[PDB]
DNA sequence: TTTCGGGGGGGCCGGGGGG
DNA sequence: CCCCCCGGCCCCCCCGGC
DNA sequence: TTAGGGGGGGGGA
DNA sequence: CCCCCCCCCCTTT
């Protein structure tokens, strides 16, 4: 811990403010007008990995209690003990006493509350009724199905979007000012195409780019850099194995296949998320198709992650698509 | 007194009487044991791996290695549980079957070899290089019974330890091994004997034994009959001789054992009878069968094989059986309660037919 | 008695082949440049992610991991920066909150005169976490907070064959490294310097005949290599290593008795194929490399149609499948073989 | 209940039944003109079928009925009986009779007893119901068959969906407590094979019979590896395959001998036992192993008495080795 | 900020019998008990946010009034109630004496007891029987079933129905008029749809809207309460084509952050409530989406799966 | 039956304090 | 110097879905 | 619609 | 009085 340098783009760039919180822009301003006329509920920040839950929960905090927030905070999360003996001792000590520093309400944060048994969350219920009038409670979660129907009922929800594109755009100019990064917009393209919306991703990648420059002061992120530190398969690969499959006999499509992944060593399962990508927008004139790649390519999918032959898996794949293809003649 | 099938067993490679490639290879891998690999011997039941395994050893230490001593280990469960482990060992050699404890054999691989393969050899025993062995052997017998787990906590301490031990697996099937420890390991095919071995190592038996016998075809028609299994044929010949007064005639019937017997009156009562009831009787088969240490999977291969046997039988009749059998079989490895699975399998094959 | 301790080049001298072959720097790694120079650059940059190695057996991630801590700390201050556990060590819940979460809070241990003059010697430690995917996904749940909180004093290295058995927020949380398969164009050169260190001859492709059959992996390659090199040895000929001697010791299925099974497939009578396949199993040859030389044979045959080929690809992924349960060989065997034969 | 094991047979049982509407119905009569509240007889019952023969919920229901309704009478019977029925949980045989009854398969009895009815039925008790149903669906008149189908083909998919339950059962008690998938298995194992099999009952219902088979079956293998690690020192093979190839060879030089020689063959079977390190004890569970044409327990009852008792005294005037120090 | 607004479920918590909505002649039959005393063992069971804590409070602050400090003991799930906790301290309550009107006794509330040891439970049973001259006790729970028997044969039951959606528009219309909220008939229906009869969340949302938006619109409603996710699920698993179910699928709920996790055990729970399709339809459907979730739990949780099981159920159907 | 993990309840053990 | 109170491990039994 | 069989107890030719 | 009606309760780790 010499300086802010050394830690990974993923914790060098969490943001300190809510200004600094894009793509949950509905979100944001509802929250910030609580705050700002004392409305502030108790709150349920759900959605998938790396939208900005806890981000925005901590941002929350600083704002309303500002930089010595972490005394006048409970933050507890899945590396702690959350048994329903913390809530009967700690959390309910915590709800019902006033604060040291400040005479402020108190707040209390459950990160990845998902992971809490269902005798603690049962505990809380009185909890959290009880002390309303003086503590406010936050629980943050990717799984709704883990919370119990007591908890969800006395809060107020407020749902993550996976990252829209503009939000990952202006992120990673900020990343690009402040690393002195040169980026195409091809290669923006594909780190957007590959992010899925989750911004952890997009930093861990740039930081690997510029890690695979010769010059970064000098030399431009392409998209071929991006496939190369990621190791995954170029559009155009995709493309002529998809065609080589759809048109050419089994000899020649065994050939390219192989040809495409031995070139820079591809895994398969990339090759099938790709083409499946692909098919989704194409157009059948039967549902049959559809039905036999959709099976098949998951059965194939699930075998992968078993292990098992490669080459075999290729050769499924193949004859998949071709004899569901097949059911568009006739 | 000790029986021949155990009183005859070699106890040394250049006393092996058949597979002499293998035999050569084995001697190949014992001339510069000192970076022995991990070695994993397969191969179908009963044709003399253990005895590969033991003679190896022998080359590389020498006979000590068959001075054989008795332990028990103990272990506690994380539910505090007392578990006893049997420990084969010698001066030279280690002998586990960590299956015993069933689920809790990760608990074997996690604590006792691992106690075994972070001790160093200060012992001095002297080899044929004139300088002292560096490392033990310890034997996994039935490597493809372990559970997943015990075979992940197998992994680094393969590689880690190296130096201080070396891993000896036999096994009948290499399909439950999971890949890394196949990779972590030297793979040894080992070939049932010919027709013609087995014969030569029963007339070897009866020879020494003074067994009256009215010709050679009587061992050639065990041979056959054992399909391969010499503990078997070696088995049964002693049968034979017993039942025979130790005079073997031509007329002499090949005996079988009880479950086979038992098994083969299951696919007699399967094809003659396809109903409902007949399926309850079939469940008590099966349950008298499980009760008395019948291994499920044997009775599958059992049954399936003997209902493919069956002359009154069609080509679809025969192919239907043999999707089901490899169904039930996939079942029965992912599967805790086996009756269930056998009493599905008959249950279709009881409708194909009908 | 007592024996006088061995030295530690003498000892690794005497080593299997993938031991003592094993990469002690990160130049020595053979095939993963598109990973290996991302973490080189980390000795000046000196911002190490939280790590995410996946892949197939034997490609060189624990070797990769080992040689990076020793190039970032040196010989003295590794073990003092370093907690490494794997699939032979107890990881439950309550490990992963007490004794994993109380190294990472740890301060970092104070580096020598001598190793900060000769090494770079970042300011956090590194716990790796081998063989992740056997972890259950509460103690995965246990590790995300750990991961994010103590970043500056701790970086976290997961590795694993099967990348679906992470959890996605400790995914998310990694940067990914996929190490490809080792294969005879990107392995040929290391194999061929082992090949020449140890006094190896061996005729012109039998090294790319033995990757061809390793199958991406490099350590099984190694183990052959080594087993064909005791065998050249024993013999005491001077002749070269030939290819049928690496197939013979690969366990690969004759031709002649592929083409048996072939004809015997074709004829399509059931009870000739049963008896067939009886006879053949008592060779104890491995099924799945019986089912991989059927496919590279049907597949490459120019002598079947279309039809025939889409119908026999699912046919064998489907036997592959089943065999990677566990099943008996056997029987899988034979209804692939019959059910092939109805095609 | 398992707790009460104990009390097997010290104590004098005594058993106090539901007591039937007409041993109270002069109570509950006497009640309702004590508390000044309208009560029909011809109601007492149905609350009794309310209250399952609890007089004290009984008592309980008047009292607080009455507050507001004076009256009890055929005009609101029904609803009070609803609002106040016991819903106690079901025992598994009980269980099993329920979910193996067509009705509730049809159309009018689906919507009356729904599918969720039926997954809360399998909750009574979801460790034994599974085991229930796999016991008594093979003994059912079936009225649910789809046409053209017969009863064993029904039998069929039954016994199928119970061995896709019992792997989803493996899952559940794995490493990674799968406990959320209770309710697939709840399906799995009984909801669908007792849909495909539904009927009438052709005969009594039986306990399930696997618990005591396992039983049995760890009981033999356990006799089995002690066997085993007696006779290590001189096979060379694992327990199955002691079990399947040495045990009928075993049998031949122990038990046959004294079939043939009478009491002059002890020597010899004592000389093989102390070759393997086996015990008399071992030597009466090895007969206990064989099963079918080769049952030993007639066999052994014939053999004479003094053969036994010389036999014993034999084994007992001499010593003999350990294959495993303790 | 430092300073908090009260919520309006505690502003607005019913303090007598006669403001609580819904499940009308059990409420008569409580204040008709309240006003004649005698008080007997009860259990109030019932779904969340239906005014079963309100109930048992208002009854016993009207049955007590000033004696309320002293003759009321209350004990829920986040207070320690063992069977220590049973055998000394509500033995002690009971015991007690204490001077109390003609026709009154003590009170002990158990909240949420549902989650109470069967130790404790069986512990309770004679404390209960001896005791009853002078103390009652009063038992509110989500799940009757898991109160042993013994103690429901001593206890009147009361099973509370859900609000109807008129209840939960009346009492919404009260804390409006209470509060001068501006609204639309389209955000009060909206507010009760997605409430789904319960109270407490009807009241939040209402409450949230207002801050967030001022008005009570449709518009400003669905902004703060999402649509609830297993009606989309309905749709997906009752649509026609299979090209609709996986638009639904891939725009509703992927799009939106729904974890597959969520979605497969959503549509296992509509599936299973799906009156509307044949029973044995709904058995093979089950049957596809527990292959699906294993196949998720394993860790492979992806769109493919998602699909692939979708197709499934459209083959099925067909 | 039972492969983790949480929760509860009861039994000893031992530190500290008091006499 | 010896006895008693009361905090803390330690062991053992029981769910685990809605 | 009542799974088979045993126990208890009110009614009665 | 034995027989019958009628119901309940046990089979069960
Ligand atoms: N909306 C966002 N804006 C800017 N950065 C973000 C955003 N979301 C995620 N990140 C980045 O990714 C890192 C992690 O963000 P988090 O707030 O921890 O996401 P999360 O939703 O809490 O992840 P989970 O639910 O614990 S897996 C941040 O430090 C940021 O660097
Ligand atoms: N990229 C590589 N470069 C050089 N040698 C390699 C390489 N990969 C594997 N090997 C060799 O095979 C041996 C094993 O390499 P490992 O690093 O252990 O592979 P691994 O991926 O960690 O195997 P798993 O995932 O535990 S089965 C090394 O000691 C090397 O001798
Ligand atoms: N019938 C009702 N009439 C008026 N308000 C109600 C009613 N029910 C619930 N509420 C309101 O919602 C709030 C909570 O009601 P509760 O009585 O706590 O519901 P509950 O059934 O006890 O919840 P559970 O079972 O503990 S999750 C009350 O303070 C009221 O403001
Ligand atoms: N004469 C002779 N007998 C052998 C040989 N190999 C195996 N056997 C006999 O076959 C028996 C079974 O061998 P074993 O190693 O236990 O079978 P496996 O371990 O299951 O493969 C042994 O008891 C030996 O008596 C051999 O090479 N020569
Ligand atoms: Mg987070
Ligand atoms: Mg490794
Ligand atoms: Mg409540």
């Amino acid at each position: 811990k010499r300086s802010k340098e050394n830690l990974p783009w993923v914790e060098k760039y969490r943001p300190e403010t809510l200004d600094e919180v894009y793509g949950q822009n509905e979100v944001i301003t509802t929250v910030r007008k609580f705050v700002d006329e004392g409305k502030l509920p108790h709150l349920l920040f759900y959605g998938p990995p790396g939208t900005g839950k806890t981000s925005t929960i901590v941002a929350l905090a600083r704002e309303i209690y500002g930089k010595n927030y972490s005394n006048m905070v409970l933050e507890l999360n899945a590396s702690d003990d959350r048994g329903i003996d913390v809530v009967r001792n700690q959390i309910k000590d915590f709800a019902s006493t006033r604060q040291i520093f400040s005479k402020g309400f108190k707040l209390i944060i459950l990160d990845e509350a998902d992971a809490m048994t269902n005798a603690a969350q049962n505990a809380l219920r009185r909890v959290i009724e009880r002390y309303t009038k003086n503590t406010r409670f936050c629980v943050l979660a990717n799984y709704a199905h883990k919370l119990t129907p007591a908890l969800l009922s006395r809060c107020t929800r407020f749902r993550f979007q996976p990252l829209p594109q503009e939000a990952i755009e202006r992120r990673i100019a900020n990343v690009l000012v402040h690393e002195k990064l040169k980026l195409s917009p091809n290669a923006e393209k594909a780190l957007i195409e590959l992010s899925n919306g989750d911004m952890r991703r997009v930093l861990n990648v740039l930081q690997s780019c510029k890690a695979t420059l010769d010059n970064p002061d000098e030399d431009e992120i392409s998209d071929d850099v991006i496939y190369e530190c990621c190791g995954a398969p170029r559009p155009s690969d995709l493309k002529a194995v998809l065609k080589s499959i759809l048109e050419d006999d089994w000899g020649t499509a065994h050939y390219t296949l192989n040809k495409v992944r031995s070139a820079k060593g591809l895994a398969l399962i990339d090759l099938i998320e790709g083409i499946v990508k692909i098919l989704e927008d194409y157009e059948l004139q039967n549902e049959e198709t559809r039905v036999h790649l959709l099976t098949k390519l998951a059965d194939i999918e699930y075998s992968i992650s078993k292990g098992g032959n490669d080459q075999i898996q290729g050769s499924a794949v193949i004859g998949a698509i071709k004899a569901s293809f097949e059911n568009e003649t006739v | 007194m000790s029986l021949w099938v155990d009183k005859y067993r070699p106890k040394s490679l250049n006393a092996l009487s058949h597979n002499e490639e293998l035999t050569n290879f084995l001697k190949s891998l014992s001339d510069q044991p000192r970076d022995l690999p991990h070695l994993l011997l397969y191969g179908p039941n009963g044709t003399g791996k253990k005895t590969r395994c033991m003679a190896l050893l022998e080359s590389i230490f020498g006979p000590g290695v068959y001075r054989l001593k008795i332990d028990v280990r103990q272990f506690v469960t994380a539910s505090n549980r007392k578990l006893e482990l049997n420990v084969v060992s010698s001066p030279y050699h280690l002998e586990i079957t960590p299956s015993d404890m069933g689920n809790n054999d990760r608990i074997v691989i996690q604590e006792l070899l691992k106690e075994v393969a972070q001790m160093e050899q200060v012992d001095f025993q002297d080899s044929k290089d004139g300088l002292a062995h560096r490392y033990k052997c310890v034997i996994i017998n039935e490597a493809n019974s372990l559970t997943k787990d015990a075979q992940a906590a197998l992994r680094r301490t393969m590689e880690k330890y190296s130096k201080n031990i070396r891993l000896i697996m036999v096994c009948d099937s290499m399909s439950p091994i999971i890949a890394p420890i196949k990779s972590r390991c030297l793979l040894i095919r080992c070939p049932a004997p010919s027709d013609s071995e087995i014969s030569t190592i029963l007339s070897d038996v009866v020879t020494n034994e003074r067994i009256q016998l009215e010709t050679k075809d009587i061992l050639k028609r065990i041979a056959q009959a054992s399909n391969g299994n010499l503990r078997v044929s070696l088995l049964m010949l002693e049968s034979m001789a017993l039942n025979n007064e130790l005079a073997l005639k031509s007329s002499s019937p090949i005996i079988k054992p009880d479950w086979i017997i038992v098994i083969h009156k299951l696919t007699r009562k399967i094809v003659k009878e396809r109903s409902v009831n007949s399926l309850i009787e079939c469940r008590a088969v099966l349950y008298d069968l499980l009760a008395h240490c019948i291994p499920a999977n044997i009775i599958l291969k059992e049954l399936t094989f003997s209902l493919l046997d069956v002359e009154t039988l069609n080509t679809t009749n025969k192919s239907s059986i043999i999707e089901y059998s490899s169904v039930f079989d996939e079942r029965l490895s992912l599967g805790n309660k086996a009756i269930f699975h056998l009493e599905g399998f008959i249950a279709k094959v009881m409708c194909c037919l009908d | 008695r007592k024996i006088s301790k061995l030295a530690a080049e003498q000892s690794l001298a005497q080593q299997p082949w993938v031991e003592k072959y094993r990469p002690k720097n990160l130049d020595e790694v053979t095939a993963q440049d598109h990973a290996v120079t991302v973490l080189k650059k980390t000795l000046k940059s000196a911002n190490l992610p939280h790590m995410l190695f996946y892949g197939p057996p034997g490609t060189g991630k624990t070797s990769t991991i080992l040689a990076l801590t020793k190039e970032l700390y040196g010989p003295d201050l590794m073990k003092s920066r370093i907690l490494e556990l794997n699939a032979s060590d107890e990881r439950g819940i309550s490990i992963v909150r007490e004794k994993v979460k109380n190294f990472a809070r740890l301060t970092v241990s104070k580096p020598s005169k001598h190793d900060l003059e000769n090494y770079p010697c970042p300011p956090y430690k590194i716990i790796i976490l081998d063989e992740a995917d056997s972890m259950t996904a509460d103690a995965q749940s246990a590790l995300r907070r750990t991961m994010e909180t103590y970043s500056g004093v701790t970086r976290f290295c997961l590795i694993c064959n099967y990348v679906t058995r992470i959890i996605d927020p400790l995914a998310s949380r990694c940067s990914k490294f996929r190490f490809k398969a080792l294969d005879a164009s990107n392995a040929i050169d290391r194999l061929r310097f082992i090949s020449e260190q140890e006094n190896v001859k061996c005729d012109d492709g039998v090294l790319e005949r033995i990757l061809d059959i390793s199958a991406g992996d490099l350590r099984r390659g190694i183990t052959l290599l080594q087993s064909a090199s005791k065998g050249a040895q024993y013999l005491g000929d001077g002749k070269n290593i030939t290819s049928t001697q690496v197939e013979e010791l690969a366990g690969v299925v004759p031709h002649d008795i592929l083409i048996e099974i072939v004809e015997k497939v074709k004829s399509g009578d059931f009870d000739e194929i049963k008896k067939y396949v009886n006879t053949f199993m008592k060779s104890g040859w491995s099924a799945a490399s019986v089912v991989n030389q059927l496919h590279e044979y049907y597949i490459t045959n120019d002598n079947f149609d279309t039809n025939f080929k889409n119908q026999i690809s699912w046919l064998l992924f489907t036997t592959d499948s089943r065999l990677n349960n566990g099943t008996n060989e056997h029987i899988q065997l034979l209804n692939l073989l019959v059910k092939i034969s109805q095609l | 209940l398992p707790k009460m094991r104990p009390f097997d047979r010290v104590c004098l049982d005594i058993q106090f039944r539901r007591p039937d509407a007409n041993s109270i119905k002069s109570r509950l009569m006497t009640i309702a003109i004590r508390e000044k509240f309208k009560l029909d007889p011809n109601v007492i019952d149905r609350l009794i079928q309310t209250t399952r023969g609890d007089i004290r919920q009984v008592i309980n229901l008047l009292s607080t009925i009455s507050t507001t309704t004076k009256t009890i009478n055929h005009e609101n019977i029904n609803e009070i009986s609803k609002a106040w029925e016991k819903n106690i949980a079901l025992k598994p045989f009980d269980i099993a009779h329920k979910m193996l009854d067509g009705q509730i398969y049809s159309d009018i009895g689906s919507r009356n007893f729904t599918l969720n009815d039926k997954i809360a039925l399998y909750f009574d008790d979801f460790d034994f119901t599974p085991l229930m149903i796999q016991e008594n669906y093979l003994s059912t008149r079936p009225s649910v068959l789809k046409p053209g189908q017969s009863h064993l083909e029904a039998v069929a998919e039954a016994a199928n969906c119970i061995s896709l339950g019992d792997i989803v059962e493996k899952k559940i008690r794995s490493s990674e407590q799968l406990w959320s998938l209770l309710p697939l298995h709840a399906v799995l194992s009984s909801v669908y094979p007792a849909s495909k099999v539904a009927g009438h009952m052709a005969g009594r219902i039986n306990f399930t019979a696997w618990l005591g088979q396992n039983s049995k079956s760890a009981k033999y293998y356990r006799l089995l590896q002690e066997i085993h690690y007696h006779t290590r020192l001189g096979t060379s093979t694992d327990k199955i395959g002691l079990r399947l190839d040495y045990l009928p060879t075993f049998r031949k030089r122990l038990l046959d001998p004294f079939l043939k020689q009478g009491a002059d063959a002890i020597s010899s079977v004592i000389e093989v036992m102390d070759d393997y390190y086996l015990t008399k004890e071992d030597w009466d569970s090895i007969m206990e192993f064989f099963v079918g044409p080769d049952v030993t327990t007639a066999i052994i009852k014939k053999i004479p008495a003094t053969v036994k008792s010389g036999f014993t005294r034999k084994y007992n005037s001499m010593t003999h080795p350990v294959a495993i120090y303790r | 900020t430092l300073s908090l607004q009260l919520p309006w479920v505690e502003k607005y918590r019913p303090q007598v019998l006669s403001d609580i909505v819904g499940n009308k002649e059990t409420i008569d039959r409580l204040q008709q008990i309240a006003k004649d005393g005698n008080m007997p063992h009860m259990i109030i069971s019932g779904m969340p946010g239906i005014g079963k804590t309100t109930s048992v409070h208002c009854l016993a602050h009207e049955l007590l009034g000033r004696s309320y400090a002293d003759g009321v003991l209350e004990l829920n799930a986040s207070d320690d109630r063992g069977i220590d906790v049973v055998r000394n301290q509500i033995k002690h309550f009971a015991q007690k004496k204490l001077h109390l009107p003609p026709g009154k006794h003590k009170i002990v509330i158990l909240d949420e007891a549902d989650s109470m040891t069967a130790g404790a439970q069986q512990a309770l049973r004679r404390t209960m029987e001896l005791y009853s001259n002078s103390t009652r006790f009063a038992f509110a729970c989500n799940q009757s079933n898991k109160i042993i028997e013994p103690l429901q044969s001593r206890c009147a039951i009361l099973r509370y129905s859900k609000l109807s959606d008129e209840d939960v528009l009346k009492r919404l219309l009260q804390i409006i008029k209470l509060e001068d909220v501006k609204y639309t008939n389209d955000g009060l229906e909206a507010i009760i749809f997605t409430a789904e009869g319960d109270m407490r969340q009807a009241i939040n949302n209402l409450q949230s809207t207002v801050a967030g938006h001022g008005l009570v619109n449709a518009d400003n409603v669905f902004k703060i309460v999402d649509s609830p996710h297993p009606l989309i699920v309905k749709k997906m698993l009752l649509a026609s084509n299979l090209e609709d179910s996986i638009q639904i699928l891939r725009t509703d709920l992927w799009k939106k952050g729904y974890s597959s996790i969520d979605i497969v055990t959503t549509s296992f729970r509509v599936t299973k409530n799906l009156a509307q399709v044949k029973e044995s339809v709904r058995l093979e459907m089950i049957k596809e989406i527990g292959l699906t979730h294993m196949r998720i739990l394993e860790g492979v949780g992806t769109y493919l799966q998602l699909a692939s099981m979708l197709a499934k159920i459209h083959k099925l159907n067909n």
